[PDB]
């Protein structure tokens, strides 16, 4: 159908416990999220240990804008298009850099401050009796109102429309500051590589396996079954190789899976494992765990070490693993073919130990080379190329679906009950549709 | 008694060993603490503190080699296919005293899946040794030209 300038249908796609496969194939549809939905929505676009000086920035890209993300002269982040006011071109090229005191664009030496107003144009009488001064590009670059942090996570959001950034995340939010807290310092630092791993399919099929637990035991079984077969016969407690650890688990029984739990939230955020872990000596760094105590006492390092949420999701974006400091950005790219950057953090403070763990979870799980990563890589494709078939064009997501849920707000509910991914179509919705 | 020749013939035939799928055997050309190092980033300091695309001990390498044995391995259906393009590898030290030597080795790889391919290229870096009357290798080291690159899945051994 044509979906632009056309809401009914857009709504039309989406029911209570089901969407339509156009979602995951329709290229107009993606070109409609990036005027709408990724517009409407709040983004990761970076950590504050990116750009902790006044004048270091790092380029990013949301909604289809590039966009220079910098540290102000007052110690604030301030969010622009990486868009000269005068013929467009971008004021910085590569990841990340510091300008000094200003912006100087790369083309003809226009220079911006780094709030983005305009400082200073070369030969400047040329527009003398000009109506540039009457134009939007005389305050400089377009900039960004709404930006904002939470424990250094940066988020933007391109239009005026859509929840604001407190409502947007509401209490999603504390699953970052747990991941903060276990430094002993309470600061996070951008540490150790990012491994960029293109996939071909659309986003939502990579989102959506981040609440998936009735994929692990099937999509994951030679991989699962193969590290379980190489660490036979053991003692529970004796210490496992990584990849057994993290493996061999994706064999448990549903039991297991249903019990974690997921908690959702409005606007589609969730985490999975909704319990707290008891901290054992299984695997402890009597050092690390000194310096909590040390800095928070015991019944604090307590609750921060005994948060057990496996993955939160703050959508569309990020996904973030607390206890492994291990984080995944979502970038669209176009209806078939998403890329995600995959970086972790240092705990500052911390011995080395910690990053060592951390890097090492997110080569295993998380770069192209893994083979948990070539599993579920290789699901989505075979979505992406099924969901050409015509005749049933629906993708069910009835599990556990109960009109009660209807109501929002935060949700504890089963572990394999498809409610977040029910929640995220019914924000997608909204979003897509409040600007048409 | 070791040469530079058996030295570039053992990085040959490593090579081949892998694009004819004869993993078991190129397995135990490996120390059994060897690592299989594949970086993320130019001019890596370690596999340590800083992530790496592989970084596999012994027990990862044979993870990853039944993995493919596997009817349910659904991301090998079809299963992929490579080939190795070698320059002559360059020894950049030899020290039969010490028991070792280390040798520089520009290639192409190329990995293939149904009618899609990707190619890479790069510098291996091999660290040999000599156990039991065997050259073994105590690191392969896999410079990627693009290795910070936005990657495809990448399936099989370079
Ligand atoms: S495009 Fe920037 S100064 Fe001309
Ligand atoms: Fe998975």
């Amino acid at each position: 159908t044509s979906y632009r300038d056309n809401p009914d249908a857009i709504r039309a796609l989406v029911q209570d416990d089901r969407v339509h496969r156009d979602l995951y194939t329709s290229q107009e549809l993606f070109e409609l999220e990036q005027e709408h939905f990724f517009a409407n929505t709040w983004n990761y676009v970076g950590h504050e240990s990116q750009l902790p000086k006044p004048g270091d920035w790092i380029s990013n890209e949301i909604a289809g804008r590039p966009l220079i993300v910098a540290r102000h002269s007052d110690g604030s982040v301030r969010a622009m298009m990486n868009r000269c006011a005068h013929k467009g071109s971008r004021l910085v090229n590569g990841p990340c850099g510091n300008t000094g005191k200003f912006f100087r664009c790369p083309y003809h030496a226009w220079t911006f401050k780094t709030d983005g107003s305009l400082l200073a144009i070369p030969l400047k009488t040329g527009y003398e009796n000009t109506a540039l001064h009457e134009c939007e590009s005389a305050k400089g670059l377009t900039t960004l109102r709404y930006v904002r942090s939470h424990r250094g996570f940066i988020f933007v959001k391109i239009s005026d429309a859509g929840p604001d950034f407190d409502d947007y995340f509401g209490d999603s939010l504390s699953s970052i500051d747990n991941m903060a807290d276990r430094s002993p310092e309470g600061e996070l630092e951008i540490a150790g590589g990012c491994l960029r791993f293109m996939h071909q399919c659309n986003w939502k099929m990579f989102v959506e396996n981040l609440n998936d637990t009735m994929h692990p035991m099937v999509a994951h079984e030679s991989s699962a079954g193969t590290a379980k077969r190489m660490w036979a016969d053991k003692p529970e407690d004796e210490p496992k190789p990584m990849a057994v650890e993290q493996f061999a688990p994706f064999m448990s029984d549903y039991k297991f899976f249903e019990d974690m739990g997921i908690r959702t939230y409005d606007n589609g955020h969730s985490f999975t494992g909704v319990h707290f872990s008891i901290h054992s000596k299984y695997k402890a760094i009597p050092a690390y765990d000194d310096a909590m105590k040390a800095r928070y006492g015991e019944a604090k390092t307590a609750q921060i070490l005994g948060m057990a949420r496996h993955n939160t999701v703050y959508y569309p974006n990020l996904t973030i693993k607390g206890a492994i400091q291990a984080i995944r950005v979502v970038k669209p790219i176009s209806a078939d073919r998403t890329l995600i950057e995959s970086w972790t953090f240092r705990l500052k403070g911390a011995p080395p130990e910690l990053l060592q763990r951390t890097t090492m979870y997110n080569r295993l799980i998380n770069s192209p080379f893994s083979v948990v990563g070539h599993d579920d890589l290789q699901a989505y494709r075979g979505m992406q190329a099924g969901l050409h078939a015509s005749g049933n064009e629906w993708v069910s997501l009835h599990r556990n679906y109960d009109p009660s849920e209807l109501k929002g707000g935060e949700i504890t509910t089963g572990g394999t009950n498809e409610l977040p991914m029910r929640n995220q179509y019914r924000a997608w919705v909204q979003r897509m549709t409040e600007t048409m | 008694e070791v040469t530079r020749q058996d030295l570039i013939d053992f990085v040959v035939n490593e090579a081949h060993l892998l694009d004819t799928r004869r993993y078991e055997e190129w397995n135990a050309l490996f120390t059994d603490d060897a690592f299989y190092w594949v970086p993320l980033v130019p001019d890596q300091e370690d596999g340590l503190n800083h992530t790496s695309h592989l970084y596999e001990d012994k027990l990862l390498r044979e993870l990853r080699i039944e993995r493919l044995k596997s009817p349910r391995a659904f991301s090998q259906q079809p299963p992929s296919r490579c080939h190795h393009l070698l320059q002559v590898p360059v020894v950049e030290q030899f020290d039969a005293e010490g028991n070792r030597f280390v040798l520089r080795t520009g290639f192409h790889y190329t990995e293939s899946q149904g009618d899609e391919l990707q190619f890479y290229v790069g510098t291996f870096f091999h660290h040999l040794t000599v156990r039991d009357g065997a050259l073994r290798m105590t690191l392969k080291r896999v410079n990627l030209l693009n290795c910070d690159a936005a990657l495809p899945a990448v399936q099989l051994f370079i």
